[PDB]
């Protein structure tokens, strides 16, 4: 879960 | 790519003024400065014995391309990484609490229950203090 | 490993507008 | 949920014409086809064995509406891990192959070998075809 969390927030910010 | 690459040779030959094609393996801490990297102790003891297996003191550039591409490398992801740790640790207190994680996966959309969330916290509290710092997020991620 | 790729693609897919 | 409790409540009440708090377990795949679920045979079979225990031939509303809340979520669960097999079936074939699973790890940066992608193919593939259909995709999702 701490990779899956960390790259959803990378793609989150990269989205924005 | 070809303009790092010769950034990487500029920096050999800093240390190979004779033209012999090698330089002393000593001389890895002040190139790789050179190259802009910290390294520490540990890793520089690391590096000069990974570098050099046959104990000749001396390594070529083919070797030290080796080994600076993958600090290089290792590096972006480092910092990669860390980037992700900011985005967890939004209050900036340096760690990422229980508070921190559940947030994240609140906002993106993953149901975990407060137990699976500590679950969480202890696989990455190594040091027992109950939150995770950037070596032990380094550690978790890097596996 | 499914699972992670699984969520993975979900995850991805979500943040997408 | 408040509303869907209620359609619950109007789907039983549906098997109680008379008032008497219960329904004939018989009426259970009627019951869950208005509810919008269409069990298969053996589903039906589990269930009626889960819900009448005691084999009265009869339900109460609760015992309903914990069943019809499980088969809710599961159904919630079920659309979810196919929406995610659709997003490694980009080629709509059906199947998930090594292809599909290699692009991926890949656009996830999931660093994995051929060796490791064939690997989770294997562990997959209980049919035995070579490559992962939507029945093994739930089974490996549910572990
Ligand atoms: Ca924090
Ligand atoms: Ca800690
Ligand atoms: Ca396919
Ligand atoms: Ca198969």
């Amino acid at each position: 879960n701490w990779k899956l969390l960390a790259k959803g927030l990378l793609i989150r910010e990269r989205l924005k | 790519t070809e303009e790092q690459k010769q950034e990487i040779r500029e920096a050999f030959d800093l240390f190979d003024a004779d033209g012999t094609g090698t330089i002393d393996v000593k001389e890895l801490k002040v190139a790789m400065r050179a190259l802009g990297f910290e390294p520490k102790k540990e890793e520089i003891k690391k590096m000069i014995s990974e570098i050099d297996k046959e104990g000749t003191g001396k390594m070529n550039f083919g070797d030290f391309l080796t080994v600076m591409t993958q600090k290089m490398s290792e590096k972006d992801t480092k910092e990669e990484i860390l980037k992700a740790f900011k985005l967890f640790d939004d209050d900036e207190t340096g760690k990422i609490s229980f508070k921190n994680l559940k947030r994240v996966a609140k906002e993106l959309g993953e149901n975990l229950t407060d137990e699976e969330l500590q679950e969480m916290i202890d696989e990455a509290d190594r040091d027992g203090d109950g939150e995770v710092s950037e070596q032990e997020f380094l550690r978790i991620m890097k596996k």
